[PDB]
C-alpha cells in the first residue's frame, strides 16, 4: 500500500530473484541414478549454491549494513537451515518438472540420509505448494527469516525488530489485498514458518551423521554450522 | 569467521 511500502516491497524483490539457482545440477540426479557418495557430492554443491545466495541476497536487504558487524553474522549462521529449506521448497514447487517427487525422494534416501527426516522435508515442501506461495511471499518469509530479532548471539535484538517489522506489515497487506476473503492466510504463512524452525533439529542431526559415516563437507558449510 | 566475513564485505 504504501509508497515507502512499495520501495521496500520491489527491492527484496530485485534482489531476492537476481540469485540465481542453475538447474543443470538438478537435472544431473533427475536423468541419473549415482552413486551415494556422487549424490553427496552433488548435495554438497547445492548447499554451497544455498549458503551464497543467502549471503548474496542478505547483503543487499535494506539496513543490513548498519548492523553491528558480529550480529550480521549471527543472523546469517542462526537463519541458513530455515533460509535453504524455504528456498529448497521454492524450487521444488516451481522448478522441478511435474510427477518426479518420488523419484526425487528416491534420490534423497540414498544420500545417506534418514527416512526420520526425509518424511518431514517433502511434507513441508508439498503444505508450500498447497499455499500456491507467491515470489512475493517466498521473498518476504526468506527476508523475515533472517532478520528473526530471537536469534541466538544477537546483542541488539531492537535493531533487527525494526529492520523485520515493516516485511511483517507489508507481508500481512499483501495477504489481504490477494486473498481479502481469506483473512487467515497470514496466519497460515506464520504456521510455515513454525514448521520451518523444526528443520535447525533435523539439520543437525542429518550432519552428526554424515559425519560418522565418514562424509566430509567444505570448509565454509563447516563454519555456517559451527562443525569443529 | 573468516568465510563469511569475506562473502559479507564483498
Ligand atoms: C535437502 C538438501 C539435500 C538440500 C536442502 C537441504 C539439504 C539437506 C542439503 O544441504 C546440506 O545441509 C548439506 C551439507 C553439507 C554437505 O556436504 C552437503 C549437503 C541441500
Ligand atoms: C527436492 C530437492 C531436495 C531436490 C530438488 C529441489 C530440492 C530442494 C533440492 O534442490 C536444491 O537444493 C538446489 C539448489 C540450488 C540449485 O541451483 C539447484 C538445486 C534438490
Amino acid at each position: 500500500l504504501t509508497p515507502d511500502q512499495q520501495t521496500l516491497l520491489h527491492f527484496i524483490m530485485d534482489s531476492y530473484n537476481k540469485q540465481r539457482m542453475p538447474q543443470e545440477i538438478t537435472n544431473k540426479i533427475l536423468k541419473e541414478e549415482f552413486s551415494a557418495e556422487e549424490n553427496f557430492l552433488i548435495l554438497t554443491e547445492m548447499a554451497t549454491n544455498h549458503v551464497q545466495v543467502l549471503v548474496e541476497f542478505t547483503k543487499k536487504l535494506p539496513g543490513f549494513q548498519t548492523l553491528d558487524h558480529e550480529d550480521q553474522i549471527a543472523l546469517l549462521k542462526g537463519s541458513a537451515v530455515e533460509a535453504m529449506f524455504l528456498r529448497s521448497a521454492e524450487i521444488f514447487n516451481k522448478k522441478l518438472p511435474s510427477g518426479h517427487s518420488d523419484l526425487l525422494e528416491e534420490r534423497i534416501r540414498n544420500s545417506g540420509i534418514s527416512d526420520e527426516y526425509i518424511t518431514p522435508m517433502f511434507s513441508f515442501y508439498k503444505s508450500i505448494g498447497e499455499l500456491k506461495m507467491t515470489q512475493e511471499e517466498y521473498a518476504l518469509l526468506t527476508a523475515i527469516v533472517i532478520l528473526s530479532p530471537d536469534r541466538q548471539y544477537i546483542k541488539d535484538r531492537e535493531a533487527v525488530e525494526k529492520l523485520q517489522e515493516p516485511l511483517l506489515d507489508v507481508l500481512q497487506k499483501l495477504c489481504k489485498i490477494h486473498q481479502p476473503e481469506n483473512p487467515q492466510h497470514f496466519a497460515c504463512l506464520l504456521g510455515r514458518l513454525t514448521e520451518l524452525r523444526t528443520f535447525n533439529h533435523h539439520h543437525a542431526e542429518m550432519l552428526m551423521s554424515w559425519r560418522v559415516n565418514d562424509h566430509k563437507f567444505t570448509p565454509l558449510l563447516c563454519e555456517i554450522w559451527d562443525v569443529q | 569467521n573468516a568465510l563469511l566475513r569475506y562473502l559479507l564485505d564483498k
